């Protein structure tokens, strides 16, 4: 049970993760507050993405304290089993916002063809409301629920555990799997087709030199739906495996190298989380003017 | 020719010898006289009622009588009588043009007024045998945008538009009875003195004008100012007023003296304020401003001793009730506060 | 032979506002201040009533 | 403005039957509906009342789920609809107008009324004298009394005062015990406190003739007062 | 409200229906297209308003092809233009008219400057305007048929003594269209829309639709964040 030069490669990208993702995240909170008044569903969905993050960002330095000094905890069982879970359910709630942005921007760009729209934007907080009101049980269920067995010592902490005889955590997991196959699904082909939509409104035409319905068609949507289907598709692609290797066990070496395999996942998707806050800068033109 | 030069060197000497008898006249100062008065402390007002319903721009609101209702003119063409008590609507006016700038209250309650860059003046009845409110009377003949109007009774009500020209007209019958002319840019703002025997105009030439409702004819003319004139109101008194513009400056002018009092001014201010009222003893001075707040000063020391913060936008209109008991802001972001 | 009525109508303008009596800055002031004293017990926004009488509390 | 409803006649004890009235000189569709029953020799009485847009809906302890009242704004019309008819239905129904807002005067139009006749907690508001004998040159007063009293903390006192001339409607004379209502002479003046209330007339002449009614607005079910005649 | 009485709940009641109807009378006038018309008095807006036709305010509502249009004329109005423009800061659309045929032409009241320079002069500055800094402006040509009759008897060179040409319509126009253009000072958040008027309504009125199709897309475009 040995886990040696690979504590290194996770300390030295956390360190700075963290470091960058927090000024990211200090940077563009302000934003929504500042300058901007009269906030529309995007922008309220953005800062609710942003206070998701921030939360996330938190978890970080108790992993790197974990790690830096040498692979033990000193802190009890019970801050390691709730920051792992605030980890989870604010990487979860940053996907779902994703995906609610994703569905809103689908009927903008694809109504504005008749007319303007309407005073609607209200149902953004109620659903951030709601969405924040079940995340906030669920979190309350599963520290209830995991706290109530016991049986645990204070020396393993952020490490694969055992097994799943005692049924009951894996089939929770095995839910929050299936939602990510339904909400990568919706995203995609919004945005394949508001990319399509808005290509064929640039062509059609050919007098006026116009060339901004070009670059967002293509270098805005297309980028963004590129870089979550790179880099948010392989952790979930491999939680499969990973759930029946908890449900069926073998060799150790087939462990390590799942477990080893899934913390890589887990790099790439706090990678992605702290690099969603930085591309609202260059996107949006007239926040770029500002800043 | 020389009739032009011997009028022009008359017209010089009239000027001059008018210089001569306002300096006589000026032996001391209003703050060197009240400096030995004891100042007055911070004045600390909470928002009680918002009122909102309003999709544009609110661009002018007028209290009512009894200290309990008020109406509120505004941009998307609705004309909205608000109970501050509860804030309840009672009646909702569509308009036929939606570029209303003016409003006013009937002090008996059963009219209001409405105007604004379309050259007509409407009377709306408010009760009616009928249930439903109806305009009774459309005055027009003016040839400018209209700025401001107020009643006298009933039956008459003056009005000041953009041709520089201000008229008092008659709604029984519907003819300008008495015109009064003399100012060179547009008139922007007036005032009635509380026995509705005389009112004063401002105008865009940076010059007030004292009229005579009775007579006809100007009286005096106060200068001063070094830009566009917006807001104007008589002290409680009824001997003196005062006067807001562009330039980040409020006046005080007085009747009987027939020059400057005092000067409300800070290094901090470089914008243009936009509505000018008193308070019921006429100790607190109300201006707001387009820098999204409203100010408040001492009358009678010119020491800032407020700002009323809470709006979004600029500040247009602003209104005290006749019994002091609270102070009506409105602003572009269709929204009304009442502050105590 | 135009301009010669609306100089004609200024000038006597301008002879109307000169025969105006007038009063000395003081007495103004002092009547001013005479006025705000007396008047400044009834005035509820300067002194601030209890809530016991504010119809807006 | 005017109100004419219809549906009269007589009945047995087993029918259903509908009153239909039509308003014509005002907005209907700003105006809440009131029935109003007037047994043979008796007293007013409530029965059902219908608000604008047909949201709150009130009826009388009497006549609950027997009753249905119904608002058609296209066509300007209220109807009444009666299932089961008893033996003590048989009475004069009118239609009454009632605007509710800051400074209204509400039970403005009394309709005309119809005839119906068939084979064969709350308030008590009291009338002081039933007949007084009277000449004409002399000031008349009225004494109401309420079991409750009728004034609330904002000040005011729901008080009402009607009048019902010999075959003539029911006209509003004075709303909530001190305003005056439109079309009245001056003369006639109330006031009172708590419980008790008066309605004093100076300068009678011939043809004030009739019966006064108090009545009280303070809280649903509304109930009249007795009848105090007049004579010459 | 348990303190409110009977006559109280009824005001609420009413004040709620009241709300009500001002909500749904709201979000039809957001529905129609508000466009607003300057010019130089005599410069064609009258044969424009023509065309497309279905005191100190003229309003005209027409449709087309499901979109409504309401147009403000503000030619008869003869008073300071600052005191009352920023009541026009939510127009979608100005449209400034301007005649081919006003460079030999000069002002009645001086000689000294020409038509061309007072177009030219009004067009920077309404264009340069504080509160229509994202504001759109249709630029119509018209009178170009007197233009194209009358180019040959006068050089364009007395309008401009420092255009050197062939003195022929297209460079012309080219000229004018170009020397139009360049008085943009933004050319990032507005765009100047060009088009030389035509004996056919359908032209004018497709030209028109299509610029405020154009701008509305660009405009919820730019609030969807993604432009
Ligand atoms: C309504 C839906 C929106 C809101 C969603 C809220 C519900 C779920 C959101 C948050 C749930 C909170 C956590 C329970 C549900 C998901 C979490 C889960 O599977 O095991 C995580 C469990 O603690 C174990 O964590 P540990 O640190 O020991 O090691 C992990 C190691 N990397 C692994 O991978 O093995």
């Amino acid at each position: 049970m040995d886990e040696k030069l690979l504590s290194t490669v996770l300390t030295t990208s956390y360190s700075v993760i963290f470091i960058v993702g927090l000024v990211g995240n200090i940077i563009a909170l302000y934003v929504f507050l500042g300058i901007h008044r009269k906030r529309n569903s995007i922008q309220i969905y953005l800062l609710n993405v942003a206070i998701a993050d921030l939360l996330l960002i938190f978890c970080l330095p108790f992993r790197i304290m974990y790690h830096i000094n040498q692979n033990k905890w000193t802190l009890g069982v019970i801050l390691c089993k709730v920051v792992g879970t605030l980890f989870y359910m604010n990487m979860y709630i940053s996907i779902i916002l994703l995906g609610f942005i994703s569905l809103d921007r689908y009927i903008k760009i694809n109504r504005s063809i008749q007319q303007r729209k309407a005073i609607t934007t209200k149902q953004s907080i109620y659903v951030c409301c709601i969405v924040w009101m079940l995340a906030l049980g669920g979190f309350l269920t599963m520290i209830i629920l995991t706290l109530k067995k016991g049986g645990h010592n204070s020396t393993m902490c952020f490490h694969y555990r055992d097994k799943h005889n005692a049924k009951g955590e894996a089939i929770f997991n095995f839910i929050l799997v299936v939602m990510f196959w339904l909400i990568f699904l919706l995203i995609i082909l919004s945005y394949i087709k508001i990319g399509k939509n808005l290509l064929r409104i640039s062509k059609r035409r050919s007098k006026f030199p116009n060339s901004g319905k070009y670059a967002t068609t293509a270098r805005n949507s297309f980028i963004v739906l590129i870089i979550f289907t790179i880099c948010f598709v392989p952790y979930h692609a491999f939680r499969f495996i990973y759930i029946s290797s908890q449900l069926n066990v073998s060799s150790c070496y087939w462990k390590e190298i799942v477990h080893k395999t899934n913390e890589i996942m887990l790099v790439l998707s706090s990678f992605n989380s702290c690099l969603d806050p930085v591309m609202y800068f260059l996107m949006s033109s007239n926040i770029r003017k500002i800043m | 020719g020389s009739e032009l030069d011997q009028l022009r060197q008359e017209a010089e000497q009239l000027k001059n010898q008018i210089r001569d008898a306002r300096k006589a006249c000026a032996d001391a100062t209003l703050s060197q006289i009240t400096n030995n008065i004891d100042p007055v402390g911070r004045i600390q007002m909470r928002t009680r009622r918002t009122l909102r319903g309003h999709l544009a721009k609110i661009y002018a609101m007028h209290w009512g009588t009894d200290s309990r209702l008020l109406v509120s003119a505004s941009q998307d063409g609705k004309l909205i009588i608000w109970d501050s008590y509860t804030t309840n609507k009672v009646h909702a006016i569509p308009l036929r043009s939606s570029w209303v700038m003016t409003c006013a209250y009937a002090p008996s309650g059963n009219y209001v007024a409405c105007g604004g860059l379309d050259n007509i003046c409407s009377i709306y009845n408010l009760k009616t045998r009928e249930g439903n409110v109806r305009v009774s009377r459309e005055l027009a003949g003016h040839t400018g945008y209209l700025s401001c109007c107020r009643f006298l009774d009933d039956n008459q009500i003056v009005t000041s538009s953009g041709d520089t020209t201000c008229a008092l007209w008659d709604i029984e019958t519907g003819q300008q009875t008495t015109t009064f002319t003399g100012h060179t840019g547009d008139v922007m703002s007036l005032s009635l003195a509380p026995d509705t025997r005389l009112f004063v105009s401002g105008a865009c030439d940076a010059s007030a004008k004292l009229w005579d409702v009775r007579e006809g004819m100007c009286r005096q003319t106060f200068t001063g100012h070094e830009s566009d004139i917006n807001a104007i109101c008589f002290f409680p008194n009824g001997n003196a007023f005062a006067t807001g513009s562009d330039d980040a400056t409020c006046r005080l002018f007085d009747l009987r003296a027939d020059q400057e009092l005092m000067t409300y001014s800070h290094d901090n201010i470089i914008c243009g304020i936009t509505s000018v009222s008193f308070s019921k003893s006429g100790r607190l001075l109300l201006a707001g401003y387009d820098d999204f707040n409203c100010n408040v000063w001492d009358a009678l020391k010119a020491d800032r001793a407020g700002v009323l913060a809470g709006h979004d936008n600029r500040v247009s209109c602003l209104g005290v009730t006749d019994d002091g008991m609270a102070v009506a802001t409105g602003s572009w972001d269709s929204f009304l506060k009442i502050w105590n | 032979t135009a301009s010669i009525a609306q100089a004609r109508k200024l000038v006597e303008q301008l002879k109307m506002e000169a025969n105006i009596d007038r009063i000395k800055v003081s007495k103004a002031a002092a009547d001013l201040m005479a006025y705000c004293e007396a008047h400044a017990k009834e005035d509820p926004l300067l002194t601030p009533v209890p809530a016991s009488e504010n119809p807006f509390r | 403005v005017q109100l004419v409803e219809s549906g009269g006649g007589l009945v047995q004890p087993g029918g259903s039957r509908k009153l239909s009235c039509s308003a014509s000189g005002f907005a209907f569709s700003s105006f809440g509906m009131h029935w109003v029953r007037q047994a043979p020799e008796k007293g007013l009485e409530w029965v059902a009342y219908i608000s604008s847009g047909s949201g709150t809906i009130y009826y009388a302890d009497t006549v609950k789920g027997r009753f249905t009242i119904s608002r058609d704004d296209p066509k300007n019309t209220l109807f009444l609809q009666m299932t089961s008819l008893r033996s003590e239905d048989t009475a004069m129904y009118y239609c009454v107008r009632s605007i509710y807002y800051y400074g209204s005067s509400p039970f403005d139009f009394w309709g005309q009324g119809t005839t119906l006749t068939v084979s064969s907690s709350d308030i008590v508001m009291t009338q002081a004298t039933s007949s007084v004998p009277v000449t004409p040159g002399e000031s008349v007063s009225i004494s109401c009394r309420s079991s409750k009293s009728l004034l609330h903390s904002n000040g005011n006192t729901y008080l009402y005062w009607f009048l019902q001339r010999p075959g003539q409607s029911p006209q509003l004379l004075i709303y909530r015990m001190s305003n005056l209502a439109s079309g009245v002479p001056d003369r006639f003046s109330g006031s009172g406190s708590g419980t008790a209330f008066t309605l004093t007339i100076s300068r009678l002449e011939a043809e004030d003739v009739g019966v006064y009614y108090c009545m009280q607005h303070l809280e649903y079910p509304l109930t009249f007062g007795a009848g105090t005649k007049l004579e010459l | 409200g348990c303190t409110l009485s009977a006559e109280d709940k009824a005001a609420v009641e009413r004040s709620k229906m009241i709300d009500r109807n001002l909500r749904e009378d709201g979000e039809k006038a957001a529905r129609e297209v508000k466009l607003l018309l300057l010019g130089a008095g005599e410069s064609g807006k009258s044969t424009i308003v023509k065309q497309m036709k279905i005191t100190g305010i003229v309003e005209t509502h027409f449709t087309f092809k499901d979109l409504h249009f309401k147009m403000f004329d503000v030619g008869g109005q003869r008073s300071e233009r600052k005191k009352w423009i920023h009541c026009f800061e939510g127009v979608t659309a100005i449209i400034f008219c301007v005649a081919l045929s006003d460079y030999d032409l000069v002002l009645a009241e001086d000689e000294e400057m020409n038509r061309m320079h007072e177009s030219m002069k009004l067009f920077d500055s309404i264009c340069n305007n504080k509160w229509f800094t994202d504001t759109s402006i249709i630029l119509f040509l018209n009178k170009k048929d007197l233009f194209e009759e009358k180019i040959k008897k006068s050089p364009l060179t007395i309008c401009y003594p420092e255009y050197a040409g062939s003195n022929t319509y297209e460079e012309a126009a080219a000229y004018i269209q170009c020397q139009f253009e360049d008085l943009n000072k933004r050319k990032d958040t507005k765009e100047i829309y060009t088009h030389f008027t035509c004996a056919t309504d359908t032209k004018n009125v497709q030209f028109v639709f299509d610029a405020v199709t154009d701008v509305i897309i660009k405009n919820n475009l730019k609030d969807c964040g993604l432009f």
